[PDB]
RNA sequence: GCCCGGAUAGCUCAGUCGGUAGAGCAGGGGAUUGAAAAUCCCCGUGUCCUUGGUUCGAUUCCGAGUCCGGGCACCA
RNA sequence: GGGCCUGACUGCGAGGCCUGCAAGCCGAGCAGGGGCGAAAGCCGGGCCUAGUGAACCGGUGGUCCCGUGUGGAAGGGCCAU
RNA sequence: UGGUGUUGGCUCUUGGUCGCGCCUGCGUAGGAUAGGUGGGAGCCUGUGAACCCCCGCCUCCGGGUGGGGGGGAGGCGCCGG
RNA sequence: GGGGGGAACCUGGGGAACUGAAACAUCUCAGUACCCAGAGGAGAGGAAAGAGAAAUCGACUCCCUGAGUAGCGGCGAGCGA
């Protein structure tokens, strides 16, 4: 019911083990046998109910060694934004027509992000939005430096928005990170959220916290280490 | 409440373990039974080294249960006692058959150890547990007549 | 006073301060009530919404 | 029911203070109390037989007292208690309090 | 004072574990007709009580509130 | 009867009437800020005389006054009710 | 009279709790049944295939579901939609 | 060694009502009357797990003061550190 080269992942794991962001982080890798860079994912569980609508856990960390993943800023801005949001590490200016580029069917970028004067973004909007990609400051996405953000967006910056199942869900970065660069990769999202927590919960903040990549096993990796 | 066990229970363990167990059950029942002992610091220092003696007079349990079990399994008791042609006037126990195998047979077992959930009021021949030691079950064949 | 004609306070729509007490015939007046009182907090006539006693 | 032989709890003599009222707290105007008569709170005591130097003793003990006897029980181990009679037993045990 | 039930069409009610506001009703926007009947019909229509959020959209799901119907409790 | 409006005001109050007290009643005028009016002016509920009940206890909101070693808080005070 | 101590043991069954192991999720669209929230262009089977049969579940009747046997290297996938 | 007695005087267990509230139940009378036990010429208390705001004191007992004060109170009567 599963592959040889998952089976074979979850052949070299240990279902109700212990594991540290250390320990953890050597077999994020290790057991990295998709054919490709596969994403290191700490998916763990918060601790608040998003159904309380105030325990949203909706924010972002730039986590240092960055993600070895893609992003690509569809950069919206104007007046003086468009240039400065062109350099810096975006490259889809633009810088307000570019909506009207979005036909849709030009999904080309893996973020975009729009200066606080827009505005004519927010209609234009309801395909832009259903795919998670809106422009929102509430993470990252928003701001009268475009360019500045868009500098730290192409710096592995991972964003955090708890869901209806109470759990939380941004990957650490490639399958091409050590343990020991991803233990800053890990540990960067951990106490991004313990400081993210919004007060007011039963219980601890952090259910679980489990580690799998694309394709590959969970891990069951204790948090605060 | 935590009890250092003097025996293998069932639903405890066995000698020389410390269960909890609500404190009716060992007070009123274990320790004066003797079955097991409070968890005191004292008792658990004693405790050590004791349990290779408790575990040896347990081993004696076993080896006179075993010399015992082999005696008394080739035989059956007879019981003469006053009774009709369908049902006993008397009745039979633990310490009677005990006084049977005393004074009629000579062996010498307990009567309490003996397993009697019915005094028997009928009979003929009967077959029953007596287990000296923990796992160590004895049927036993008492012929009951008038 | 009765059952059909309450008791009633004003709010201040803005200091949100209770500033008055009057009464009505709810039975005729279903609607709550709003009259520009002079809020002394806010030290100025302003529009007072009826708030339940 | 007397005082616990071990602990001595007496008999106290309480209050049966009958109230009305919603609290204050409760936004209630007061619990007026509707009436004080005496009475006597009772220790729960017990009889306690124990099996020491092959004699069986009784002690109405105080329930929260109950083992509190078994140590001293335990502790009548280092003693010569026979063949004395239940109340020489009693007494000495007693004085292992 | 607390806890219970309801608020949806001009009415009663349905009302996805959110993708649909609907069953009838009142009619009528129409067409017949000098008027009016049987009639034709799509149905007309409605914040799914209001306030904010879940959402890839929330009558629903969530917090707050309003009114109403009910019980329980106090009553200086 | 119509127009507009909410003075069915805030803080007060010279003075008085009535009166054992307590209560009760009238109120110029002043200031804040308004209503109507051209303004003069009037508007501190109702043509008036009944439509009501001291204090205590407590609730609700404001207050931010006190907050028991300190800061908070509990809890109170004061205002409205 | 209910809780509780005194006051225990076995078991039969029921209401919670947590483990786990599983299945479960369906306007249209979208092949089909899409539970969300993250990565995903890759996955799988000689740690035996698309295929066929048998078995049960769900079943919204389109189907999925899990298990066996022949089969057992043949299926899909972001991209298509 | 104890027993029992000792005018009042002391604890320790129990512990009223009349009366005041101009009724009366909370309350006050009052922990009083009285009963019982125990002592002793005294008893008790007595060497801080105290006081309580000063980084202040320093076992206990009793006098004056604090003070009718803080307070308690059908916030009444009263009680009252
Ligand atoms: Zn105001």
């Amino acid at each position: 019911k599963h592959g040889k080269r998952y089976r074979a992942l979850l052949e070299k794991v240990d279902p109700n083990k212990v594991y540290t962001i250390d320990e953890a982080a050597r077999l994020v890798k290790e057991l990295a046998t998709a054919k490709f860079d596969e994403t290191v994912e700490v998916h763990a569980k918060l601790g608040i109910d998003p159904r309380r609508s105030d325990q949203n856990v909706r924010g972002t960390v730039s986590l240092p060694h960055g993600l070895g993943k893609q992003v690509r800023v569809l950069a919206i801005a104007k007046g003086e934004k468009i240039k400065e949001a062109e350099e810096a590490g975006a490259d889809y200016v633009g810088g307000e027509e570019i909506i009207q580029k979005i036909l849709d069917g030009w999904m080309d970028f893996d973020a975009v992000v729009a200066t606080p004067d827009v505005g004519a973004v927010g209609s234009k909007g309801r395909i832009l939005g259903p795919r998670g990609l809106l422009p929102n400051p509430k993470a990252g996405t928003v701001g009268f430096n475009i360019g500045e953000i868009i500098r730290e967006i192409k710096a592995g910056r991972i964003e955090f928005r708890n869901d209806k199942t109470g759990a939380i869900h941004a990957p650490v970065g490639k399958a091409s990170f050590p343990p020991e660069k991803l233990a800053d990769n890990i540990r960067a999202f951990i106490r991004a959220l313990e400081a993210h927590k919004p007060e007011g919960a039963k219980g601890t903040f952090l259910r679980s916290v489990y580690v799998t990549t694309t394709m590959g096993p969970s891990v069951r990796i204790n948090p605060h280490s | 409440m935590k009890v250092i066990l003097l025996e293998p229970l069932e639903n405890l363990g066995d000698v020389g373990q410390v269960v909890d167990v609500k404190p009716g059950y060992a007070r009123n029942y274990l320790l004066p039974r003797g079955l097991a002992v409070l968890a005191t610091e004292s008792n658990l220092k004693a405790l050590e080294a004791r349990i290779r003696a408790q575990a040896k007079r347990l081993a004696e349990r076993k080896a006179e249960a075993e010399r015992l079990k082999e005696i008394l399994e080739n035989l059956t008791l007879t019981i003469p006692v006053r009774a009709g042609e369908t049902k006993i006037y008397g009745s039979v126990t633990a310490k009677d058959i005990a006084e049977a195998l005393s004074r009629q047979h000579g062996v010498t077992i307990d009567p309490k150890r003996l397993a009697l959930e019915k005094p028997i009021k009928e009979l003929g021949e009967y077959v029953l547990t007596y287990k000296p030691h923990p796992e160590v079950p004895i049927q036993l064949k008492v012929s009951v007549v008038a | 006073a009765s059952e059909v004609r309450i008791k009633l306070l004003l709010e201040c729509t803005e200091c949100k301060r209770r500033n008055y007490a009057t009464e009505k015939n709810k039975r005729n007046t279903p609607n709550k009530l709003e009259l520009r009182k002079y809020c002394p907090w806010c030290r100025k006539h302003t529009v007072h919404r009826e708030v339940k006693i | 029911s007397k005082v616990c032989e071990i602990s001595g709890k007496r008999p106290i003599v309480a209050n049966s203070i009958q109230r009305r009222g919603k609290a204050k707290r409760e936004g209630g105007v007061g619990k007026k109390t509707t009436g004080i008569s005496k009475r006597r709170q009772y220790p729960n005591l017990q009889k306690v037989r124990v099996r020491v130097a092959g004699q069986e003793i009784t002690f109405r003990v105080a329930a929260s007292h109950i083992p509190k006897v078994y140590e001293l029980v335990e502790r009548a181990k280092g003693l010569k208690l026979e063949g004395l009679s239940p109340k020489e037993i009693k007494k000495e045990l007693l004085k292992l309090l």
